[PDB]
RNA sequence: AAAACAGUGAAAUUGUGUGUGGACCCGAAUGGAUCGGGCCCGUCUUGAAACACGGACCAAGGAGUGCACAUACACU
């Protein structure tokens, strides 16, 4: 079992989650904060061509020092960057989400991205050796996904 | 619940939108999560709130005290006094004019249901009438 | 006795509450209004409150302590019988010679009002009467009848307290 | 529409005033109190005649209550200004605002 | 050295949603621009907002006690 952080009927919705991913956590909320309220279709176009270089991610609190690209016109920011490991990621998720919608007997078009949230998971600890005699910290940020997608009133 | 004591009926009302609603926090409270916000009266060699600047907050003290004939009584003009047994109701029986009861919270449903019938019998005010049994 | 009482109730003796009610009663009492003189049977006033404000009008009589009655005249002005506080008044000298038979009462004319009555207008036989009556004191004189269809309307170059009503 | 009656039928029968100041020193503020000055009115001793006389502050955009009353308590300086007090203390954003002078008296309670 | 129940599950800190503001506190208000007053605490010091020192944040622990010998007071 599992406590969706929100309430929508599971008639006319389709879902998943995952637990401890290693995906880095602070790459992955830029990407899903960009393709949510999206239609699934052209959510699933557009991290396509990400991955081929030919549009980017804009990023907004997690930014600094960043750099500036004119891809990033498209959204009304100059700041842009392609992080490829969390987007292929993002991108199979999303891709069994038709799978299951067609299996469930919803239609594979008016799906549109209603919730998507991340969350951070506990630290996995390493270290590194320094200067003078001293040990360092070296550790990994995994993460927790969960999506939701419903079909369109129109 | 909209009852009234029947002796301040008329008088209600001036009582009620006479009453304080000062609060005294605790000197920076408001800076560091660390201190609460329960009164301690500051000792410092400089500080500002205790050598009373002005722009600095109030500090409590007798002069905010109510009168003695008002203090303590409820916004329906009573009174309280605790109860947990049948045998406690028998000791307001001289004092119902001024006085009402509230039943303990840790009293259980089949027992509050022996309180209440006393109550209405002996006439008797219970302010947690509905409590837990609304089900 | 039970330890509920023989600690809780021990605060107050609330056998003394009711001397207190009484004082805090008496602070709190409205001061008294002073009816006034000035006005006598027949007098024009203007109306200074509420849904008739700036009309002339005839005072009838004193009602029920500060209330007191006036009549337009629903042919002329199309303002009936009704009642208001008689400080809501402003005098002038003008005094018709009108007398009446007996005492009639009418609606309240309150100061704050939601919404204006364009229709539904009737007329009773008193307010016909009283009509038939005060018009007869208004044709035999010359620009009279106009003078109650002109909404007044106060000087703006120079203080009230000068002019003359 | 009945705003726009509402102020003709105030605007016929009141003498106008604003709102400029509450009572206040060099330092400190005391709003409970509010200064107003009357159109034509320029000596003490024509201000005056003014003191008991009903005030009102019609706002017609507001959403809670559309008019504020109040009344004159004393005369203000030398130049015929005058202190007035209202049912609710008038806020800094309400300065500047016209304010209506309603010829006649009432007591201190009514409000 | 650490490490009790496969209970309960606070605060610091993070994400999402909905609201309100541009450091914050006190006094007084609007439908709405805001008005007036306030320098950072603790500490030594004639004198601290200091170009004096200690303090990134939260929880839990953390400092006038026991005995012997004379003593003045209150009570038996």
């Amino acid at each position: 079992a599992h406590k969706y952080s929100c309430d929508i009927s599971e008639a006319t919705s389709v879902r998943s989650q995952y637990n401890n991913i290693k995906i880095k956590f602070k790459n992955t909320r830029e990407v899903c904060n960009i393709i949510k309220t999206m239609e699934l279709n052209k959510a699933i176009a557009y991290l396509n061509d990400v991955l081929r270089f030919k549009k980017c991610i804009p990023v907004f609190r997690f930014a600094k020092k960043c750099g500036r690209t004119p891809q990033a016109k498209e959204f009304g920011t100059d700041k842009g960057k392609w992080p490829v490991k969390s987007v292929a990621f993002v991108k199979k998720m999303l891709e069994d989400l038709l799978v299951e919608a067609e299996k469930k007997g919803l239609g594979t078009s008016e799906l549109v991205i209603k919730h998507i949230q991340v969350n951070q998971a506990p630290k996995i600890y390493g270290r590194k050796h320094g200067a003078f005699g001293r040990i360092k910290p070296y550790n990994k940020s995994p993460s927790h996904i969960e999506v939701i997608a419903v079909k369109r009133e129109h | 619940m909209d009852i009234v004591n029947p002796s301040l009926s008329k008088v209600i009302d001036i009582i009620n939108k006479g009453k304080s609603k000062k609060q005294f926090k605790r000197f920076q409270s408001w800076r560091v999560k660390r201190v609460s916000e329960s009164w301690r009266k500051p000792r410092g060699i400089d500080n500002r709130m205790r050598r009373k600047f002005g722009g600095a907050p109030d500090m409590p003290g007798i002069g905010y005290k109510k009168p003695n004939a008002i203090r303590f009584l409820l916004p329906n003009g009573y009174r309280k006094i605790m109860v947990a047994c049948v045998k406690d109701l028998e000791a307001l029986i001289s004092l119902n004019s001024f006085y009402c009861a509230e039943i303990r919270h840790a009293v259980g449903s089949k027992k509050r249901i022996e309180i209440l019938e006393r109550a209405e019998e002996l006439g008797i005010l219970v302010i947690n009438k509905e409590g837990k049994l609304v089900k | 006795q039970r330890l509920n009482i023989s600690n809780i109730k021990n605060y107050y003796t609330a056998d003394d509450i009711p001397a207190f009610a009484e004082k805090l009663l008496e602070l709190h009492k409205p001061a008294p209004i002073e009816l006034r003189t000035d006005l006598v049977q027949g007098n024009v006033v203007v109306v200074l409150e509420g849904e008739y404000a700036s009309y002339r009008v005839v005072y009838l009589s004193r009602t029920e302590d500060n209330k007191a009655l006036c009549m337009g005249l629903p042919s002329i002005n199309g303002i009936g019988l009704f009642e208001i506080d008689e400080r809501f008044l402003l005098r002038t000298s003008i005094v018709l010679d009108i007398r009446l038979d007996k005492k009639y009462r009418a609606k309240e004319s309150k100061r704050s009002f939601k919404k204006f009555n364009t229709k539904e207008k009737v007329l009773t036989k008193e307010e016909n009467d009283i009509e038939e009556l005060l018009l007869k004191e208004i044709e035999n004189e010359k620009f009279m009848k106009k003078y109650f269809e002109t909404p007044y309307e106060i000087n703006n170059t120079v203080d009230f307290y000068e002019i003359n009503h | 529409m009945e705003v726009i009656k509402k102020i003709e039928l105030k605007e016929r029968v009141c003498a106008k005033g604003t709102l400029y100041s509450h009572k206040r020193s060099k330092k400190n503020i005391y709003p409970r109190y509010s200064l107003i000055t009357i159109e034509n009115v320029k000596t003490r001793e024509a201000a005056m005649k003014y003191v008991g006389n009903a005030v009102e502050l019609f706002k017609p955009e507001s959403t809670k209550e559309e008019s504020i009353h109040g009344i004159i308590k004393a005369v203000h300086g030398r130049s015929g200004a005058v202190r007035a007090k209202f049912s609710r203390n008038i806020s800094p954003v309400e300065m500047g605002s016209k304010v209506y002078i309603k010829l006649y008296k009432m007591n201190e309670d009514e409000i």
